[PDB]
């Protein structure tokens, strides 16, 4: 099962 | 129909939103993405074969 995470913009 | 009968990276949660939460997982059957916390999964629990409600219910 593929997975990803995020929290803020790419700066 | 939007599927084209192809398997694509498609954010389809029970939320009926393509929005991204802090965590998302992909269905092993149809490739769709979901908020794991909506599906009962976390980055701690990610299985090798998670089935999505659109496939498993
Ligand atoms: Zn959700
Ligand atoms: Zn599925």
């Amino acid at each position: 099962a593929r997975t990803k995470q995020t929290a803020r913009k790419s700066t | 129909g939007h599927m084209d009968r192809y398997d694509f990276e498609v954010v389809r949660c029970i939320c009926e939103v393509q929005e991204e939460n802090d965590f998302m997982i992909q269905c092993e059957e149809c490739q769709c993405w979901q908020h794991g916390v909506c599906m009962g999964l976390l980055e701690e629990n990610v299985p090798e074969k998670y089935t999505c409600y659109v496939c498993q219910d």
